């Protein structure tokens, strides 16, 4: 699926 | 059981039993945390109850954010923080709201919130299903709902933003 960096961005830009 | 499954079952359970020292297992755990936190925040936005944001250092060991409480159309904001204990996810992290330190009895030194009698046993028997989302949902949220109205009424909290 998705990397940790992806997930951190998703959380942040929400 | 009312203040239990009612609010858990909307949050997806976590799987990995690893703490911040478990290298490759910790990263897997961290990813599960982010997924669970994203899912919770989404459900919150949909129920129009978007009350918190969190973020962490790159290692996922140090968390900081903000929570929000709406009372009589006044919106209040409070900084939150916690470290992930070495024995996490067995040991629940200790959420601090530092700007309220001094103002409430349901708090330890350093602004660490004091939780209901439910929490510690309830966490302990579910390891490692509960994560940071459960900590927010069953820990900080119930705490805010009791203490913030109380401090408002007593006239001790500084409202900072026009709503």
């Amino acid at each position: 699926g998705e990397s940790l960096e992806d997930l951190m961005a998703k959380m942040k830009n929400m | 059981d009312e203040a239990t499954r009612r609010v858990v079952s909307e949050i997806p359970v976590l799987k990995t039993n690893a703490g911040p020292r478990d290298r490759e297992l910790w990263v897997q755990r961290l990813k599960e945390e982010y997924q669970s936190l994203i899912r919770y925040v989404e459900n919150n936005k949909n129920a129009d109850n978007d009350w918190f944001r969190l973020e962490s250092n790159k290692e996922g060991t140090r968390w900081f954010g903000k929570c929000w409480y709406i009372h009589d159309l006044l919106k209040y904001e409070f900084d939150i923080e916690f470290d992930i204990p070495i024995t996490y996810p067995t040991t629940a992290p200790e959420i601090a709201v530092p700007e309220l330190d001094g103002k409430t009895a349901k708090m330890y030194r350093g602004g660490k919130i004091c939780l209901t009698d439910h929490f510690k046993p309830l966490w302990a028997r579910n390891v490692p299903k509960f994560g940071l989302a459960h900590l927010m949902a069953l820990g900080l949220g119930p705490w805010l709902a009791v203490e913030i109205p109380d401090l408002i009424q007593k006239g001790v909290i500084q409202h900072k933003e026009k709503c």
